[PDB]
């Protein structure tokens, strides 16, 4: 059901993580992270975070992950190794999927599961808020408050980014 | 803070975002505003050793609002019972 | 490095630390650590060689991992209390994660492997920062979250650090590795007393920093990084050999020198809490440190090792390195015990 | 009823791309004192059909790629994302009415660089990989100014909704208050779409085939049209009459057609930039001005008392 | 005054793009402080009612609080209608 | 649901066009006719890294259209200009340090 | 030109926002009754479903406080057709 | 807790184990580090959005910005390692063994 | 002559005209002859959901006036 969309997305989220965390060729590992990023944006979208969802796409996938792929093509892997060709990667990949499937199957059968800690399995919709009728996005109000409330945050964030530029020019000059 | 420079200078560098019952844009309240307000006012000034015992009631309620563990458990209980009756024909839901 | 850039990078290392110390918000604490780690890397890399690049990479991986674990602890704390205030955490799993993260940042055993290697691979001035200024921010967080730390975890880390630091230093001829293992041992005393009296943690931290700065500054003065190179000091700067002797004995905790004061005070606080086995075990184990401190005094000051002929050319030139604050620090490093009651200013 | 609507966007987009190949050839021809296609169908109207059929029945010569999955992925990503860029466009009503539509287009367009990168990896040739990386560097560089220019314009619009640009320009085109940004925006789209004088992928390899070649070409030309439709909305806002939405669609189409023809006009008129020179046009010319105009457009509504509404 | 004028003419001849950038950035920093309309942006932002105006319990000594929205007490937007 | 359907249609059609573009009748009956430093300049690394840092700054400027609706305009305008000026200082630093050069 | 139009647009937003303020009391009154009716209806089915479950008090709060607490989605739409639950939970987010 | 939290925490654990269990490529380990950031971003965003903690809505952005700057530093170290040895293999970074 | 470029342009223009025209008329067909309701904010969605219940046929675009008073 579409009532479990958030849960389903989080299942794919984990599968993408078991994908690159098993560490295949950095080219394929990058693909697994890109898929996870998109699935992660969808999870954030369904909780009412449109801007935060699109920042993952704009900045995390279009920004950082592009530079990761760019750097991989330059200084790491130019041609991928066959995926799951190494036994260690396959064992790790299979093990994570087997663990994940058991969690999913048990939480769906009992509508709850205790994997270390106890979780509910009724669906994530149950915790949602029931009274919204404002003429604005609350997430947008909060982020816009960076410029009124967050003067200190802007100063230290802006400073760190400038120092990042200076630092990386020092590191790479060699 | 280790060095409480903020209070010495009366300048608010990050206190504004520490709790959800603080002032928010356009007076948008957090879902657990009343519970966090109650717990904060109960525990104010008496120290964390005392508060851990004397404000346990407010903190348990605030935690229930935060994660709703007891509410979900109750809903899970009623739903599970309903499935049994549907599986036994002793209950037909209304319209 | 351009001197103005060096200054700005150094000021950013300090600013990252200060943000951690003045912050009341976990996010700003995390930012302070991130800013601090960003600025430290260039000074580790500044001599451009494969060893420096390996040291910076090992440092980056350790610190970035620890900072992710810290962020995870903060977020778990947010879910279980709905607030960001820097104070006791409201979840035992959050407390463990934050404690482990701070242990990794401090290089406490069994997360210690990076300290000897990173210190070896960077210049002396960079190692001085790494082993002194860089301990301030993680210690200042432990100072605030200790009411919620697991006692068994923190004391296990302390005991392991004193053991690993003492044993690890016995096998070293490189001065930078000796200071690294010495740092691991001293972090153990700082955290062992934290659950009982954080003021003694501050006292041990301050005295540790003063003594460590004195050693690094004296090593820089003569450009010495090995035991044998240090053993030539007697034939160039005899005064330095005496200052090293006093500082090493102080670092060994011998009375009536300054370095005895932290061990003295920590033992007192622990016994007041009916902790008798742990202080005694700690004090005996610290004799391992005293041993490899004494070995250095033998090859530096108390005997005269063989020299070289080219050393005579060095006789005709004076020391030109800054040695900033060295006269002040060496006096504090050795002659402070009569002023022990002054520790109350740290309350 | 909504699936009908999706098809009535996809199919005309692909047909418009096909016949842009004809129009580009004929406009370039007449600017070169010749005719261009005029034999295959009357006035060359069947030329796009002959080309399309030819390409698809052509032998699909793909050398043994270093990655089968990434060889297939690149054209699918390129074409799939290109069509996605159209779904929030108000013409005057969007297929999908997004509150953050402008931000959605920026985020999707930033993903299009992966098709360049993946096709470089799949080529199994360090020479083509190096060509891919040079193209990626050009593309991301000009993404910087496009985002900042777009932000500056929205400070006069008040929101990220694309249809709010229509409201903002009810009295006057935004090109009048913002012609300096329109100038750099327009050139940035040329460089973004690797169009001459920024067509350095084509020029440098001078100094894919069949259907898979055709698909990359279709995605490129879909992006070219979409960029010019975006420019018309951003700077040449058409008035919308809710009772006659087709008057908006006619006028807005003409502006987009003309803007697209100006892409062909420019291609006919200038030599090609060197790679380092189009890098300097961005980092040392556009970016300093864009940053200064971004500062100016934050201040201007505040100092004039012309802050737009949020809703 | 002249050596600066001789400086500007050189950068205007050599780097007109940079001269324009710096000129625009300076106006963006300076003009808000000089403009007489800047004060209205504050007022208009405050005049926009995003949330409900919760009424006050009347204790009998609030002569400056209107009883009805169409009464003459309370803030007026006449200044905004003209603007 | 509509956006999901649009996305699913766009990439499903793209997939169908790609596969059919690969598998069409050919009318022939005979046999058909690694992870190192790529020789690529450090300059191209610095472009990508420079793009990333500027992109992170852009993420912080994106809320500006909403921030201009605040009553705390004095603070908001000061912080917007501060961030953009710092972005300009970043560019000035790369420029004067020959980070934007392509020679050598 | 942009200044004049934007000022007019700000006046049009204020008029639109004030129409909403005029209607909020009526909408709030309606919302209160709908919520209370839904909770009451769930309380009848709870009485029936949990009639023969030992140690189950019907309608027992999970909070120590007697203050009114806003219910979450699961409490209101706990026992209703998925079509309504989906519309209530994800209808706004998914609307185009 | 809610069902989604089970998988988000699982994703973080999976990437942490991936990070602590190195293979050969340094880039593969840097990807795991970004994976932990992405899971932290999602977990923080979900918690903040669901609780309607309005002013905390900017926190995930700050997390993203700072961690991307961290990743840029990490990539720069990787290329310097690759310039030295011709690969990004961690086994080459063992000089400080002695 | 140059005007022989126009037929290709006309075909291109009609192709670009169909998307906008189709969406506009499909919206009118599916929304009772009116513009499709825009709900970017919770308030607008709340009123649209209230209209659906008030309609009596579960159609937010079916309006009820004074005849229901
Ligand atoms: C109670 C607990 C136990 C006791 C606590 C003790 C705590 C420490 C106390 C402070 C110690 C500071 C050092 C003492 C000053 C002596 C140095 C001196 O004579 O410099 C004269 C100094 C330069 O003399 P010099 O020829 O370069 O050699 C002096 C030393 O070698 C200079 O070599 P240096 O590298 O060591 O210089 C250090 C100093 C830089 O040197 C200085 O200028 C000394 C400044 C001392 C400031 C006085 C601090 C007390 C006031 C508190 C406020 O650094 C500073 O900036 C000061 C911190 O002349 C001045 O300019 C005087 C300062 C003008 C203001
Ligand atoms: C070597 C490395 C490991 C270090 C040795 C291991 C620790 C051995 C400890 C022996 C047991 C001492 C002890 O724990 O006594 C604790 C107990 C505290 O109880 P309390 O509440 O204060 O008073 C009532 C008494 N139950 O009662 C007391 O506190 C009384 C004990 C007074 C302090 C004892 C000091 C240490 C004794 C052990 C060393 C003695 C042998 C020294 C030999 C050295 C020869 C060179
Ligand atoms: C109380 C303890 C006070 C400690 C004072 C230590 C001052 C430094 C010792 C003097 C040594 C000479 C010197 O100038 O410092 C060296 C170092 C700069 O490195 P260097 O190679 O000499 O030249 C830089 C060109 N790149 O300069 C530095 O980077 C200074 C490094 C030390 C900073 C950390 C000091 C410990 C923390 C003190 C805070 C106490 C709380
Ligand atoms: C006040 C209350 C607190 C009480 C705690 C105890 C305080 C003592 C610790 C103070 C700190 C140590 C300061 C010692 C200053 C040393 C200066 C000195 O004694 O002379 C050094 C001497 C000079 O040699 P030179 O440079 O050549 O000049 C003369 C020309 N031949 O250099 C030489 O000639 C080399 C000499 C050979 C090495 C002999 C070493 C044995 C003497 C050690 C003296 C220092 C004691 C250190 C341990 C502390 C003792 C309690
Ligand atoms: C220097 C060379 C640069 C070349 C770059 C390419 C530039 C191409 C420019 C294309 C745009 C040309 C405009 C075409 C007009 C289309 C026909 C039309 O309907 O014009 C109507 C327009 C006034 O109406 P309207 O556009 O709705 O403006 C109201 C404000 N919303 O008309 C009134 O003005
Ligand atoms: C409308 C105009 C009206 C005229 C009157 C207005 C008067 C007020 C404005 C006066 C401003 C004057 C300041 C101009 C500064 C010019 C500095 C300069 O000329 O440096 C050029 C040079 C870079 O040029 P390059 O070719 O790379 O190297 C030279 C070798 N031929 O050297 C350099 O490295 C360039 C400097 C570094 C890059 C600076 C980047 C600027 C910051 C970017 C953002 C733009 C400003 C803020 C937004
Ligand atoms: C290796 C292959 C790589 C290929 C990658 C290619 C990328 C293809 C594109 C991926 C799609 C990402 C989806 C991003 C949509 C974000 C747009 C948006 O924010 O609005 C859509 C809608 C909310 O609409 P909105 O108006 O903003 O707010 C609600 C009413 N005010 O929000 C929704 O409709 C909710 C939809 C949730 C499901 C999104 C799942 C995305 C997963 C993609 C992977
Ligand atoms: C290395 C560089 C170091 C630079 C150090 C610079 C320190 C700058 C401190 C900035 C914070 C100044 O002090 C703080 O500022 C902001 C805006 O001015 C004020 O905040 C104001 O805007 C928002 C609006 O709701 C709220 O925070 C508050 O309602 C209001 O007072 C704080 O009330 C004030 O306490
Ligand atoms: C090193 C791997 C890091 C992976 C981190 C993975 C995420 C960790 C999730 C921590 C959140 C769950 O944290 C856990 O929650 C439960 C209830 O919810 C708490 O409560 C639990 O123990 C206490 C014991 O007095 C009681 O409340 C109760 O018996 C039980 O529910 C635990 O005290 C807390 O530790
Ligand atoms: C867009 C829809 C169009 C629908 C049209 C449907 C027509 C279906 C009939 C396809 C006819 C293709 O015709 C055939 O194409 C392939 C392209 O690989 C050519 O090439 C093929 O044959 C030659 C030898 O003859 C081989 O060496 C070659 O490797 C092989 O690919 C053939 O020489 C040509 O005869
Ligand atoms: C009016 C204020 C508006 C706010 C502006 C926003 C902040 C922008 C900060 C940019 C600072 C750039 O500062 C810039 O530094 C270099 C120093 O090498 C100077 O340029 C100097 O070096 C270059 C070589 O690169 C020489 O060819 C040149 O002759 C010399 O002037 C520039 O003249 C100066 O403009
Ligand atoms: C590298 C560091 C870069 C830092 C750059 C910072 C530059 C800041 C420049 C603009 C700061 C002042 O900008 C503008 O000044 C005028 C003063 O007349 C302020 O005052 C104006 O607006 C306020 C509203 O709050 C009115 O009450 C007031 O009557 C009016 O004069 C504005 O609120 C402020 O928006
Ligand atoms: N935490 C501890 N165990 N010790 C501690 N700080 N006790 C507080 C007692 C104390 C002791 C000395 C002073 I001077 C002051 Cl003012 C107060
Ligand atoms: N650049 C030009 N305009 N001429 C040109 N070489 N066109 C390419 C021809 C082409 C490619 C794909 C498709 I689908 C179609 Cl129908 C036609």
């Amino acid at each position: 059901m579409m009532l479990y969309i958030v849960f389903i997305l989080s299942v794919i989220f984990v599968m993408g993580f078991v994908g690159f965390s098993s560490k295949p060729s950095p080219i394929y590992g990058g693909l697994g992270l890109i898929v996870s990023g998109g699935v992660g944006c969808g999870i954030v979208l369904n909780f009412g975070g449109s801007f935060l969802g699109l920042m993952v796409f704009l900045i995390y996938l279009g920004g950082m992950m592009v530079v990761f792929g760019y750097t991989t093509a330059m200084a790491t892997e130019q041609y991928p190794e066959i995926w799951l060709s190494n036994k260690a990667v396959l064992g790790a990949f299979v093990t994570g999927l087997l663990m994940e499937f058991f969690m999913v199957y048990y939480v769906l059968k009992d509508k709850e599961v205790e994997v270390v800690f106890e979780f509910n399995g009724l669906g994530d919709w149950v915790i949602y808020d029931t009274g919204d009728s404002g003429f604005f996005s609350e997430e947008a109000m909060g982020i816009a408050a960076l410029y009124s409330y967050g003067t200190w945050l802007v100063i230290v964030t802006g400073w760190s980014l400038l120092i990042g530029v200076v630092v990386i020019m020092e590191i790479t000059r060699g | 803070p280790f060095f409480d420079v903020q209070k010495r200078l009366g300048v608010d560098l990050d206190r504004w975002m520490t709790i959800q019952s603080a002032e928010q844009p356009h007076k948008i309240p957090s879902r657990c505003h009343a519970f966090e307000k109650e717990w904060i006012e109960c525990a104010h000034g008496i120290g964390s050793i005392r508060a851990e015992k004397e404000c346990k009631i407010e903190f348990e309620d605030f935690r229930e609002c935060l994660l709703r563990q007891k509410t979900m458990k109750r809903l899970h209980a009623i739903r599970r019972q309903r499935e049994k009756l549907i599986k036994e024909g002793k209950y037909t839901p209304p319209p | 490095m351009n001197p103005i850039i060096f200054i700005i990078i150094l000021l950013t290392i300090m600013l990252g630390t200060i943000i951690v110390m003045i912050s009341s918000h976990w996010l700003l604490v995390w930012i302070g650590f991130e800013m601090n780690m960003l600025a430290i890397i260039p000074i580790m890399m500044k001599n451009h060689n494969p060893r420096a690049t390996e040291a910076s990479t090992k440092y980056f991986l350790t610190q970035s991992t620890a900072s992710m674990l810290l962020m995870m602890a903060v977020i778990i704390n947010l879910m279980f209390s709905g607030q960001w205030t820097v104070m006791k955490l409201f979840n035992p799993m959050a407390s463990m994660l934050m404690t482990m993260a701070l242990a990794m940042k401090l290089g406490m055993a069994p997360f210690h492997f990076w300290v000897p290697e990173v210190t070896q691979g960077i210049p002396l001035s960079s190692g001085l920062i790494l082993l002194t200024w860089q301990k301030l921010a993680p210690m200042s967080v432990l100072y605030q979250i200790f009411p919620s730390i697991n006692l068994n975890l923190i004391l296990t880390l302390s005991v392991l650090s004193i053991l690993i630091g003492g044993w690890g230093g016995l096998n070293q001829t490189q001065l930078r590795k000796i200071m690294a293992y010495s740092s691991i041992a001293h972090m153990g005393w700082m955290t062992a007393v934290l659950p009982y009296n954080p003021t003694m943690t501050l006292l041990n931290l301050i005295i540790y920093i003063i003594m460590t700065s004195t050693m690094f500054t004296m090593f820089m003065a003569n450009s010495t990084t090995t035991t044998l190179s240090l053993s030539h000091t007697w034939n160039k700067t005899p005064i330095m050999t005496v200052l090293i002797l006093a500082t090493l004995l102080s670092m060994g905790g011998l009375p009536p020198l300054s370095g005895f004061m932290p061990k003295w005070m920590i033992i007192q606080e622990m016994t007041k809490n009916n902790s008798i086995i742990l202080p005694t075990f700690m004090a005996i184990t610290a004799l391992l440190n005293l041993y490899f401190y004494m070995r250095l005094t033998y090859s530096t000051t108390l005997t005269m090792f063989p020299s070289t002929n080219n050393m005579k050319m060095k006789w005709q030139f004076p020391l030109m390195k800054k040695m900033t604050f060295l006269p002040t620090m060496v006096v504090l490093s050795t002659m402070m015990l009569p002023l022990t009651p002054m520790l109350s200013v740290l309350e | 009823m909504f699936m009908i609507n999706i098809l009535m966007l996809i199919i005309p987009i692909l047909l418009a791309v096909a016949f842009l190949t004809l129009v580009e050839r004929k406009v370039l021809g007449y600017m070169q004192l010749r005719k261009g296609p005029n034999v295959v169908g009357p006035y060359g109207l069947l030329q796009p059909i002959a080309d399309a059929i030819k390409l698809f029945i052509k032998e699909p010569l793909r050398p043994a790629t270093s990655s089968a999955s990434m060889f297939i992925l690149a054209p699918i990503m390129a074409l799939g994302l290109a069509l996605t860029m159209w779904i929030p466009l108000p013409m005057p009503y969007p297929l999908i009415n997004m509150n953050l539509g402008v931000l959605f287009m920026l985020a999707m367009s930033s993903l299009a660089v992966y098709s360049i990168l993946w096709s470089g990896w799949a080529s199994n040739s360090k020479y083509a990989l190096i060509g891919a990386l040079r193209a990626v560097a050009q593309t991301i560089s000009y993404e910087v100014t496009l985002a900042i220019i777009l932000l500056s314009v929205l400070l006069m619009s008040g929101s990220f909704t694309l249809s709010t640009l229509i409201t903002t320009q009810e009295q006057m085109w935004l090109i009048l208050p913002a012609w300096p940004l329109a100038m750099m925006w327009f050139i940035s789209t040329l460089a973004e779409t690797n169009r001459a004088p920024f067509d350095l992928t084509e020029g440098e390899s001078e100094l894919y085939a069949a259907g898979p070649f055709a698909l990359f070409f279709m995605a490129e030309y879909a992006n070219i049209i979409m960029m010019n439709i975006f420019t018309a909305i951003l700077f040449l806002g058409t008035s919308h009459n809710p009772h006659m939405p087709e008057l908006y669609t006619i006028n807005f189409t003409i502006k987009s057609l003309l803007l697209t023809m100006s892409f062909l006009w420019i291609r006919a008129s200038y030599p090609r930039f060197r790679y380092d020179q189009l890098m300097h046009l961005l980092w040392k010319n556009f970016l300093p001005l864009t940053l200064a105009l971004c500062m100016w457009h934050v201040s201007l509504p505040i100092l004039t008392s012309g802050i737009p509404p949020q809703t | 005054a002249e050596r600066v004028a001789a400086f500007l003419k050189n950068v205007w001849a050599k780097e007109p793009v940079l001269v324009a950038s710096f000129a625009i950035a300076g106006l963006a920093v300076i003009l808000p402080t000089l403009s007489p309309y800047t004060k209205y942006s504050l007022m208009i932002n405050r005049a926009t009612p995003y949330n409900y105006p919760v009424p006050l319990r009347d204790d009998g000594n609030m002569p400056d609080v209107p009883s009805h929205p169409q009464d003459p007490q309370g803030p007026s937007l006449e200044w905004l209608k003209r603007l | 649901m509509n956006l999901m359907l649009a996305l699913l249609t766009n990439f499903t059609l793209a997939t169908l066009l790609v596969i059919i573009a690969f598998w069409l009748p050919q009318l022939n009956v005979y046999s058909e006719k690694g992870s190192a430093r790529l020789p690529f300049s450090m300059k191209f690394f610095l472009v990508a890294i420079t793009f990333l840092l500027f992109d992170l700054e852009i993420a912080l400027l994106l809320p500006l259209p909403w921030a201009s609706q605040t009553a705390n305009l004095n603070t908001m305008l000061t912080m917007a200009l501060f961030l953009i000026i710092l972005l300009a200082v970043s560019l000035a630093y790369e420029w004067t340090q020959k980070g934007l050069e392509w020679t050598e | 030109s942009m200044m004049k139009w934007n000022r007019e647009r700000r006046r049009l937003q204020i008029e639109d926002f004030e129409a909403r303020i005029a209607l909020m009391p009526l909408l709030q009154a309606e919302k209160d009754r709908r919520v209370l009716q839904m909770l009451r209806e769930n309380l009848e089915e709870e009485a029936t479903v949990m009639k023969d479950v030992p140690g189950w008090k019907v309608g027992e709060s999970v909070f120590h406080t007697t203050r009114w607490v806003t219910p979450m989605m699961g409490e209101l739409y706990g026992l209703r057709a998925s079509e309504e639950v989906l519309s209530a939970t994800y209808g706004f987010i998914w609307y185009t | 807790m809610s069902m989604v939290y089970m998988n988000i925490m699982m994703a973080f654990t999976v990437s942490l184990v991936g990070l602590l269990m190195y293979r050969s490529h340094l880039m593969s380990s840097l990807l795991c580090l970004e994976g932990m950031m992405l899971s932290l971003f999602v977990m923080a965003a979900l918690t903040i959005l669901n609780s309607h903690f309005t002013l905390a809505s900017m926190m995930p952005i700050i997390l993203l910005v700072f961690a991307a700057c961290e990743a840029a530093l990490g990539l720069s170290l990787l290329v310097m390692v690759s310039n030295t040895y011709g690969t990004d293999y961690v086994q080459n970074l063992n000089l400080l063994q002695c | 002559m140059w005007f022989e470029v126009l037929p290709g342009i006309a075909v291109m223009g009609v192709c670009l005209f169909i998307p906008g025209m189709a969406t506009a008329r499909i919206h009118r067909f599916s929304n009772g002859g009116k513009e499709k309701r825009v709900a970017h904010y919770p308030y607008q969605w709340y009123l649209m959901e209230r209209d659906r219940r008030v309609s009596g046929v579960n159609r937010s675009y079916v309006s009820k006036g004074l005849e229901n008073i």
